[PDB]
């Protein structure tokens, strides 16, 4: 179990959450908390966690079950300029907007207008390591 | 057997070799879209925080409030400052008879007190430098208007509206004749009145004029009578919604009675030029005047529904209003 | 309408009369230095005097006073201000009607911070509640 | 005759290769689509379908008929054992290796061929795992 500094991170932006002191957290931002630490998590490794965690149907989730689940997922920059490359045609470390926009949109996070417009908004063609200087 | 065989291997490969490749862009894909979603997500959160920090911020603020200036107080206070001079401009006062000013943060009472005294000066120095000079004169003229009949005529108020003008009597009405007889004079208003006799009390049409000097009752071209200001004491009338008055004057001719249709302009006008404004009466009885001379009358008013100037064989003068 | 009116007459008269009682001389910067170090600023003669020549009219004094308030709130080195907290309120706010939660107010101050103990913060928050409470009740209330 | 949880999984990915997005794909892109969901066809069978469906010559493909390709196709597919059987009798000595000059040899040459760009990605991912040649036993049950 990981010495005591995490744990000063991991409270605060568990209870940062926590609606009105209860010590309790809504389902819908369970990822928020995490991803307020430093993670990446997607909707499938959520949904493992939530059932797991409590099927109770409370929608809720105490610090113990918090801390325990941290551990087990204890990627760094370059894993996010492969992903993205990908889709690069060129090998220029271009992509273009048209390109990443219909992806998103039918791959397998589909995304809504309003996540995707923001993308569009965000830079630039665009270019791949832009994105990632902001991105991280 | 063989080539069809063959074809068999190969058709896996290709199946494996894209069907792999989309997996690797599926993955690839799912990384960054959900990757982000926390970056997003990574903001939420720290506006969150800075929200919470402002808050106690001001709190923390509020709390220390009759501390010195400092960081923590620094926002409370600033805040303090600024819905201040917002909350008031918001609420300024109209004009130079609204007393209201709002009630202040108890530490800028002494700067409240300091701002509402400063504001009623702009406001008394702004009004009075941009007036018209034309339009001084109305509202002056206006104002003794009201000093002399607000309250006490019934038809004071609505005379307010309608406003006072320079002459009410024509570029030509006027006849050579009298202006060469009126001298080295100027006319500084005229208008047309009806004169009623000391005995008969009949109806005869005369021009009013103003002149520095006296008041000029004046017939087509003859010129009937001067009345000097020195020699004018007072004027008397009625108290309702009538529209006529006598002329104080002392072997020679004296008071007389006249109506203007334009009665409240005429009547102060006159009074300022003859510097009589506090000698005006205002009768709800009736008035005294020395008429014709030997041959004193008395006009007695009354209210109706509507106007008519007669004579009744006890000698007096009945007058009848209307009443709005 | 638009017609003069016996209020008028009032306001001329008056004012007139004021203006008497009042210099006839126009309006003074040393005035506005005692204004600014009334609400706790300080500025120099050369900042006083830039002030007056951006608020003007016709007249003697006349400065615009609207837009001179307005010109002070700048200077408060805390522009932020009202906009940074009706932001932050709603933050904390489910419905974007006005209202917070005490228990979730309550946490904020409490919880993350350090320890910030309320005095009479706390018999406001009670007062403002009618149940939960109001941001734009609760500043206007410990802004006095 | 029909699972829902089938037809979730292959729309995605013609929406994916759906660029346009009419509703519709190229028939150049058929093959790409059914492999990266995961069969084996041959552009004998593409051929087949496409000849078919396109009978007015479009060039043109709707996802309603897709069902049915992806459908009448999943009726037969290939087990690894007569893909086994398939290398096999390229193993003339029954040792259940190949080397990769007769591998690139036989696909170069037989069947629906395969360029060198496409047979060196072959060999590659047939990995000589070590200087070597390839075990088919191995590799075909990698395939699946």
């Amino acid at each position: 179990q990981l010495t005591e500094e995490q744990i000063a991170e991991f409270k605060e932006a568990f209870s940062l959450f926590d609606k009105d002191g209860d010590g309790t957290i809504t389902t819908k931002e369970l990822g928020t908390v995490m991803r307020s630490l430093g993670q990446n998590p997607t909707e499938a490794e959520l949904q493992d966690m939530i059932n797991e965690v409590d099927a109770d149907g409370n929608g809720t989730i105490d610090f113990p079950e918090f801390l325990t689940m941290m551990a087990r997922k204890m990627d760094s920059e370059e894993e996010i300029r492969e992903a993205f490359r990908v889709f690069d045609k060129d090998g220029n470390g271009y992509i273009s907007a048209a390109e990443l926009r219909h992806v998103m949109t039918n791959l397998g996070e589909k995304l809504t207008d309003e996540e995707v417009d923001e993308m569009i908004r965000e830079a630039d063609q665009v270019n791949y390591e832009e994105f990632v200087q902001m991105m991280t | 057997r063989r080539q069809s065989l063959a074809t068999k291997i190969q058709a896996a490969w290709r199946g494996f070799h894209w069907r792999q490749k989309f997996l690797r862009v599926k993955r690839s894909a799912i990384c960054i879209q959900s990757w982000w979603r926390g970056t997003l997500g990574r903001r939420k959160a720290a506006k969150r925080k800075w929200a919470a920090q402002t808050i106690r911020r001001l709190i923390r603020g509020f709390i220390l409030r009759h501390s010195p200036r400092c960081p923590e107080n620094a926002f409370f206070l600033d805040h303090v400052r600024a819905s201040f001079l917002l909350n008031l401009r918001r609420q300024l006062p109209r004009n130079v008879l609204d007393t209201s000013w709002p009630t202040p943060p108890p530490a800028l009472r002494e700067a409240s007190e300091l701002l509402r005294e400063l504001c009623m000066k702009n406001m008394v120095w702004k009004y009075c430098r941009s007036i018209s000079p034309e339009w001084k004169q109305q509202l002056q003229q206006k104002a003794v208007a009201s000093e002399i009949f607000k309250g006490k005529k019934d038809n004071y108020p609505q005379s307010v509206p309608r406003l006072f003008i320079s002459t009410r009597l024509g570029t030509e009405e006027i006849s050579p004749r009298v202006l060469q007889s009126l001298g080295s004079e100027p006319i500084q208003y005229a208008v047309p009145v009806v004169k009623y006799d000391r005995k008969g009390y009949k109806p005869r049409p005369r021009q009013l004029l103003l002149t520095p000097s006296a008041v000029v009752i004046v017939e087509d071209a003859k010129v009937k009578q001067r009345i000097d200001y020195a020699n004018l004491t007072g004027i008397s009338v009625s108290s309702l919604s009538d529209s006529l008055f006598v002329l104080h004057v002392q072997k020679q001719k004296g008071d007389v009675v006249l109506q203007s249709d334009h009665v409240i302009e005429t009547l102060t006008k006159t009074a300022l030029s003859a510097d009589r404004v506090n000698n005006i009466n205002i009768n709800q009885g009736s008035i005294t005047f020395a008429g014709g001379p030997g041959r004193d009358g008395i006009i007695d008013f009354t209210s109706g529904s509507e106007l008519l100037i007669t004579k009744a064989k006890n000698g007096h003068l009945a007058v009848v209003a209307p009443r709005l």
